[PDB]
RNA sequence: CGUACACGGUGGAUGCCCUGGCAGUCAAGGCGAUGAAGGACGUGCUAAUCUGCGAUAAGCGUCGGUAAGGUGAUAUGAACCGUUUAACCGGCGAUUUCCGAAUGGGGAACCCCGAUCAUUAUCCAAAUGAGGCGAACCGGGGGAACUGAAACAUCUAAGUAC
RNA sequence: CCGUGAGGGAAAGGCGAAAAGAACCCCGGCGAGGGGAGUGAAAAAGAACCUGAAACCGUGUACGUACAAGCAGUGGGAGGC
RNA sequence: GCGGAAGAUGUACGGGGCUAAACCAUGCACCGAAGCUGCGGCAGCGACGUUAUGCGUUGUUGGGUAGGGGAGCGUUCUGUAGCCUGCGAAGGUGUGCUGUGAGGCAUGCUGGAGGUAUCAGAAGUGCGAAUGCUGACAUAAGUAACGAUAAAGCGGGUGAAAAGCCCGCUCGCCGGAAGACCAAGGGUUCCUGUCCAACGUUAAUCGGGGCAGGGUGAGUCGACCCUAAGGCGAGGCCGAAAGGCGUAGUCGAUGGGAAACAGGUUAAUAUUCCUGUACUUGGUGUGUGGGUGAUGGAGGGACGGAGAAGGCUAUGUUAUGC
RNA sequence: CGACACAGGUGGUCAGGUAGAGAAUACCAGGCGCUUGAGAGAACUCGGGUGAAGGAACUAGGCAAAAUGGUGCCGUAACU
RNA sequence: GGCGUAAUGAUGGCCAGGCUGUCUCCACCCGAGACUCAGUGAAAUUGAACUCGCUGUGAAGAUGCAGUGUACCCGCGGCAA
RNA sequence: GCCAUUUAAAGUGGUACGCGAGCUGGGUUUAGAACGUCGUGAGACAGUUCGGUCCCUAUCUGCCGUGGGCGGAGAACUGAG
């Protein structure tokens, strides 16, 4: 009797499209969806996060091969940043001395010193 | 000229009518002639005879005239008692074709 | 050949509509051997269906109402009728072939007669009755089982179904 | 429409103001395949015609694509179109 | 540490490879968890204050199947307030924004008729997962199949097209049989003309296909009539009856059953038409003639089975006869 | 009739048409070609016809196949 | 019901003569096809992905687990793990 | 397993006791029947015996062979493994 509405036949859609990067299928189908996005919302339900912490694995494994090359490296070249200056946070630096022969020194003759 | 009557299927009447969309009325002569396909006949009296009717009759030159629109979808179906296997009895919903041919000035 | 979309098709959902159903309520309420209900088969110039009639066949007559338009649903072609006021609406009357519960007898509609039981009886069927149909309800009789008792022979369902 | 029979038992709605519901021309074997064109109002109308989606088919477009390993994402940094 | 230790299409710790880039006994610094700490955004329980489960502060802070509890939005119709719309709505497609979300909302195209918000009540209310029900559809496949009456072929005709329509010739099939005549049954499907969209497992100018006409003119053909096994109705007799056993009546097999053959004729009919001739029944009568009759019984129809003689038909044949 | 133009099923008459030991093959009469086609000398079966030598050795069993298999004369056992 | 038994019996087992492919082993050919071509044209069947190989492991013989290596596309025919 | 005639030798074990989408079916676990045993009995008895059906046009993958293309083509060769 109650004809349907705009629920079902309208949950077809509203759905399968989202996916800008579906696949052969899980896409065209509905039956391939809501188990191919249901893995979606979790799977990683609350971790990209991941990276942070995770391939940070450098910036703090390149900063001895920023150094190392003008004298000794990570052990006391962090152990120098924290000592006089303002001491600037590691994040856009331990990055940037390796994609430009310059800065990455501004860090070194900053460090040794005052050791 | 254009298309009506038949008894062919309309899946397999076209991909002929392809290949021979674009420009140019030579280059649907020049092909065509050669696709080891049912779909090469028939499909061939048109546009062939589109270009017809075309120069007489609603002036147009054979020079310029090439290809704009083509498409294959009608029928209607049709009861068919095809006897197959070793012995049975079965319908052929079976559907005719539909080749449109429209070469004008482009 | 993977996927998205565009134009066209297939298909038919959906949205809207719907001369239909479903349900409730009020009123009203039997037909027939003066042979009904039902069915069969006819009937309109053409009509294959439906409906109306039925061989005066979607028609006839009277009175009243009504009205110019009319000749059923199909708004077709042909064509007719109406002011000697039709069509249409209501009531009533006339007629109403043959077969047909018909019962004379037989019979898958066809051929010849009051058949059978019973009362009265001028015992001559002569005068009469019964013999059918109809939604449920009502009255008088006959009368289960599965089932329940998470087994079962009382009991229970039943005094119901039939 | 099915069963000897008792009996069983579907599907199919709608163009519209009117009428249109595809005239005329070309092609072709052809009243069975249509370009074109005509019909239109709100018929994104043509004889089961209002609207007309999905599965799906054709053409076409965007983009990969005959070394290529597979859930086909995510974040970071590089490539082009 | 070793002897006791032979078997399966190419053998090694994850590999490279390492005298330690092994292993053993320890130790230190890092990468490495959504771990621990820090910055911007929670839940449940308990405590404090509170009408408060509203806030503020404080202790514990946050994984989960089965299962328990709670919030939520999509939805229809009818309240009360109050609005939008053909300077165009609902719906549909694509897209932007917002919410933790369930969703709301906006734009463009389209649609083109109505559709909402607040508070309130309401509904057969919100759904991918019953060898589920019904309809539709894709991949599979343009894959599988057409076989003792195994016969068609060469020219020609007609046609817009003819390998299977028609003509001639040649080459074959069948003969108790695909020949001839019929029952049952089917049923006009027969014939002619005009066509073919539909039917003919190809095509078709062909058809037992579609449409419109025409055709089956008997006394002696069959029905009609009667009867056998048997059955039915009426009277008689049994709680009752659309229930049963003897008599009178009737019904039940195109079997039984009174009567003609021959010939001719039509595009299609016939011992039914026509020509000639023959025969039966009923009624009446001109004549002859001068008796006209259900039901059971008679011959008759029950002429039954087995063996079999002789006669014998047309035909065929001897005859190369006519 | 069997769902269909399904090699299934379905009564009677014509059993003297011609050649033989017959209502058997070939063939007048009569009827019919209405049991989808075209091209290439595979592997690959079902149907079919028998093999040099041996010969059931196969096999549950000689299943299957084959063999004897017209007519006339001679002749013919056990058993009953 | 025990014993035993002419003729007959598509009954069960066995031996001999003759014969035969039935077997030890097997060539081609004939009719109708297969392979290709015109025309006419269904129905069955699929969770997804999918070209692996060598070892190891695992309920100790999985392509899909683990470690490496490797892998060109399509198509026809077969015997079929 | 009794056994016979030969044989220089004429071992063994695994492959879901390899192998039925390859075959054969002779056996066992059907409708008949016979027999014993059990039962009064029908009937029964992993007791026996006679007769008795075992399917599919493989799509994918794997392998055995044959080709088309891709790295511009015709012809003639070489050739790791």
């Amino acid at each position: 009797r109650v004809k349907r509405g705009v629920i079902a036949r309208a949950r077809h859609k509203k759905i399968l499209k989202q996916a800008k990067g579906y696949y052969g299928a899980r896409s065209r189908v509905y039956r391939v969806a809501f188990q191919a996005v249901i893995k979606a919302g979790q799977y990683a339900y609350r971790d990209r996060r991941q990276r942070k912490r995770q391939f940070r694995q450098l910036w703090i494994a390149r900063i001895n091969a920023a150094a190392r090359q003008n004298g000794i490296s990570y052990s006391k070249f962090i152990n120098g940043l924290k000592k006089a200056s303002v001491e600037i946070d590691r994040k856009i630096l331990a990055d940037i001395a390796v994609f430009d022969k310059v800065a990455f020194t501004a860090l070194v003759e900053k460090a040794k010193a005052a050791l | 000229a254009k298309h009506r009557h038949a008894r062919s299927s309309a899946q397999k009447v076209r991909l002929v009518a392809d290949l021979i969309r674009g420009k140019k009325v030579s280059q649907a002569l020049d092909i065509l002639t050669y696709t080891n396909k049912k779909a090469a006949v028939l499909v061939k009296k048109v546009l062939e005879s589109a270009i017809a009717n075309a120069e007489h009759n609603d002036g147009a030159d054979i020079d310029d005239l090439k290809v704009t629109k083509i498409f294959v979808d009608e029928g209607p179906s049709m009861k068919r008692i095809m006897p197959r296997a070793k012995g049975r009895a079965d319908r052929i919903l079976k559907r005719t074709s539909h080749i449109t041919v429209v070469v004008s000035d482009r």
